[PDB]
Order: structure tokens, then C-alpha cells, then sequence
């Protein structure tokens, strides 16, 4: 008798003088809204149940209706942002931080995935529902000796609400904020459950997004090597995170930089460059191009660890999106690597598989690469290497590339091209 | 301005919202 109402009849129990009708109705509305597809979330808004719902949170007496409400407003909430934005309006947000204190786990677990939900939004709702005072009831439901003895789902709800509120950028969550969640994030981060790692490494994932302030106040934290360690994890679910992190990591100063080389990052990376899911290799020979934008030192370390020759590897089969990473992997190695280095780089076989991606129809790619090649000239000018470079690039189709490019159309191109074909070739 | 940030953010990024089935 709460399987499948229909809109006007939760309407008329909601609205009896009955707390028990109520809370049947109740019940049958968070069905509806359960339903394997197409819940009618807007004809429960326009019904105006969810002024009636959120009054029902406040129901101590009645735990039961409690947690239907609760249920029904989560997944209202876990809709468009019209349809979130219709149950913060209801005054939902309080009620639910009120919730989060209830004797019952289901309860306050409930209000725990709502707020995930409105946090989830944005920006907005994100540092209303930090203004509220969420964070502190969130954390407080952690401050256990062992995470192990709580609830499985209640777990990995709370640490999802958490990444929620670490998560979106125009703003950034608020400073204070960030500093009262990182604590129990890096405890949570060493927690033995899947789901609960690749939230947590989510959650660090955001944080990391940023200026190089909000990233130093997480590798300040010390969880580098354990995103390192989750780095080498087999469940892609993991993986993906952990690489976003260790990879917005590296778009920092040089010293944030060394903290991941020097947790063995790099011993991860021939695995990852030719990783079967196309996006991990995306992601790592892009962390990769930033890694050979750093320092002569860690450039070396590169090639200590013999990734040149996975570079070259990606360079010459992958996504194109991913070939893209390793040009500029490539272009910024040769602009701040030694000519020692530019000699190794070319000994591995960089100079074919970069002449063929001349041929790709993307002006950008186009000046990278053509970049690339003045960078490697130079080296080999001051070699008087020139000539022997020259063959190379003349003999692998190289030239018949730089020449064609030379009619090019964009400017930018065109001269880069042009150059070339006179200071080396012709 | 060697380093480069980041774009479209793809590892997607996980749904920011889940529905109570």
C-alpha cells in the first residue's frame, strides 16, 4: 500500500491530519523517486511536497518519517540543478546538519548523502552548506579509533560528501575549510577499502587543482608517497584519481615536483605509458611533459629511469590526444635539458616518429613540434652537428614536411617553417 | 611558463551526484 501512489494521492495523505498516513505517503513518495528510471521529480515539486518533507526531518519523534523524507530529498536533490536548488529553497540544508547527530546511523547516513548531493551542485551550495557548519558534524562522525568498525556504506558516503566539499574551483572551497578536512582525509586515505581510496584520492585530486598555495598545503600534509603507492594500485577506480593528483602535483614549483620523483613515481610509468585504458596513458604523458619541464636534474631522472624510450614510444603509436602530451613532453625536455641530453634523447629515436606528426592537421601540435626541432638544432649548432641532424630529418621524410608546412597558412607556422628550411636546409 | 595546468579535466570527473536506488 506504498508501492506505486500516484502524485495526488501522496499529496492527499501529506496533507491528513495523520502523522502515520503522512509518513506512509511519505514513504510511497521516496518509491516514486527511487524508481529504476524516470522519476517524477518535478510533479513532486509542483505538487509543493518538499516544504512538507524538510518539515518532516525535523520530526524526532518519528524517526521513521525521518528518514523517508530524507530519502525522498536526496534523490530530489541528486537531480538537475534546478531541482538541488528547489530543496536548498526548502530550508533542507539545517535540517539535514541536524540530522547528521541522530542515534540512528541510517538516519544520519541519509543526511550525509543529501548534503553530498547539495554540495555536489557547485561552488554555491558547496560553501552554503560549509557556512551552515557541516564540516564539523561530517568529521565528528569519524573521530573513531578504527574506521574499520563503522558501516561499510556509511563509510564511503561520508568520504564521497567529503571529496564534495573539497571539490570545483570558481572559487576554490574556502582556505579554513580545506585545512579542517585534510587531516581526516589523509587517514582516510590509508583505509584498506577501494571506494574509500578513490574518493579520498578524488578529494586530494581537487585540492591539487589549483594554484601551487593549495597544492603545497596537501603535499605539506606528507600523503605524496601514498598517492605514489595508490599510483601502483590494480583497480583502475584508484588508479585514475591518484594519477590526476600526482599529476596536478607536478604543475607546481620544481620543489613540489621532486617530492613525487622522490617517492619513486617514476618507477610507475613505463606501466602507465602504455597502459590499456587510453586516458591513464593521456594522463601520464602529460604529467610527464610537465615532469621534463622542471629542473636538468629531474630531467635526468627521466632518463635514469629509461622513460625516454616510452616517450618515443608514445610519440609514435597512441591517441592522438595522447601523442599530443608527448610532443610537448618532448618540446619542453629539449628546451631545458642539457646537450647531453638532447643527444640521448635523439640516440633513442625521437627525430622519426616527430617528423610523422607533422602531418597531423592541428596548428598547435604543428608549432610544438616545429618547436621541438629548433630546440634539438640549436643543440647540435653547438655541436656543429648541424649537417648530420640535417640528413636525419632529410632522411626519414622529415624535410618534405618542414618544406610542405612552409606553405602552411598560419603565420606562426609558416615562419617557424620557413626558418628552418634556410638556417639548416637549403 | 613551462608548466602546464589543467584542461577539461577528464578523468571526467566522478558523478557529482548519485540517486538512492
Amino acid at each position: 500500500g506504498t508501492v506505486n501512489w500516484s502524485v495526488e494521492d501522496i499529496v492527499k495523505g501529506i496533507n491528513s491530519n495523520n502523522l502515520e498516513s503522512q509518513l506512509q505517503a511519505t514513504q510511497a513518495a521516496r518509491k516514486l523517486l527511487s524508481r529504476e528510471k524516470q522519476p517524477p521529480i518535478d510533479n513532486i515539486i509542483r505538487a509543493g511536497l518538499i516544504p512538507k518533507f524538510v518539515s518532516f526531518l525535523g520530526k524526532t519523534d518519528c524517526s521513521p518519517i525521518q528518514f523517508e523524507s530524507a530519502w525522498a530529498l536526496t534523490n530530489i536533490a541528486s537531480g538537475t540543478s534546478e531541482q538541488t536548488k528547489a530543496v536548498v529553497d526548502g530550508g533542507a540544508i539545517p535540517a539535514f546538519i541536524s540530522l547528521l547527530a541522530s542515534p540512528h546511523a541510517h538516519i544520519s547516513e541519509q543526511a550525509v548523502w543529501a548534503l553530498g548531493n547539495i554540495a555536489g551542485d557547485g561552488s554555491a551550495f558547496r560553501d552554503l552548506v560549509i557556512k551552515h557548519g557541516a564540516i564539523d558534524p561530517l568529521l565528528a562522525l569519524l573521530a573513531v579509533p578504527d574506521l574499520s568498525t563503522l558501516a561499510c556504506g556509511y563509510l564511503r558516503n561520508l568520504t564521497w560528501t567529503l571529496s564534495n566539499l573539497c571539490r570545483n574551483k570558481n572559487p576554490a572551497p574556502p582556505l579554513d575549510a580545506v585545512e579542517q578536512i585534510l587531516p581526516t582525509l589523509v587517514r582516510l586515505l590509508h583505509h584498506n577499502d577501494p571506494e574509500v581510496l578513490a574518493d579520498s584520492c578524488w578529494a586530494i585530486s581537487y585540492l591539487t587543482d589549483g594554484p601551487n598555495e593549495r597544492i603545497e598545503m596537501v603535499v605539506k600534509k606528507g600523503v605524496v608517497p601514498q598517492l605514489v603507492k595508490l599510483l601502483g594500485a590494480t583497480e583502475l577506480p584508484i588508479v585514475t584519481p591518484a594519477l590526476r593528483a600526482i599529476g596536478n602535483i607536478v604543475t607546481g614549483t620544481d620543489e613540489q615536483t621532486q617530492k613525487v620523483i622522490d617517492a619513486g613515481a617514476l618507477a610507475v610509468f613505463p606501466s602507465l605509458l602504455t597502459n590499456p585504458k587510453t586516458n591513464i596513458q593521456k594522463e601520464a604523458t602529460w604529467t610527464m611533459s610537465n615532469i621534463t619541464a622542471g629542473r636538468q636534474d629531474q630531467i635526468q631522472q627521466v632518463v635514469n629511469h629509461g622513460l625516454v624510450p616510452f616517450l618515443v614510444g608514445v610519440l609514435s603509436k597512441a591517441d592522438f590526444k595522447t601523442q599530443k602530451e608527448a610532443a610537448w613532453a618532448i618540446t619542453n625536455y629539449t628546451s631545458g635539458g642539457t646537450v647531453e641530453q638532447i643527444v640521448y634523447l635523439v640516440h633513442c629515436g625521437i627525430i622519426e616518429p616527430l617528423m610523422n606528426l607533422l602531418s597531423a592537421k592541428d596548428t598547435k601540435i604543428i608549432q610544438v613540434i616545429l618547436d621541438a626541432i629548433s630546440n634539438i638544432f640549436q643543440a647540435a649548432e653547438k655541436l656543429g652537428e648541424t649537417e648530420k641532424l640535417s640528413i636525419m630529418i632529410e632522411e626519414c621524410g622529415g624535410l618534405d614536411k618542414i618544406e610542405a608546412l612552409q606553405r602552411h597558412e598560419n603565420e606562426s607556422v609558416y615562419k617557424a617553417s620557413l626558418n628552418l628550411i634556410e638556417k639548416y636546409f637549403s | 611558463r613551462k608548466k602546464r595546468k589543467t584542461e577539461e579535466e577528464s578523468p571526467l570527473k566522478d558523478k557529482a551526484k548519485k540517486s538512492k536506488g
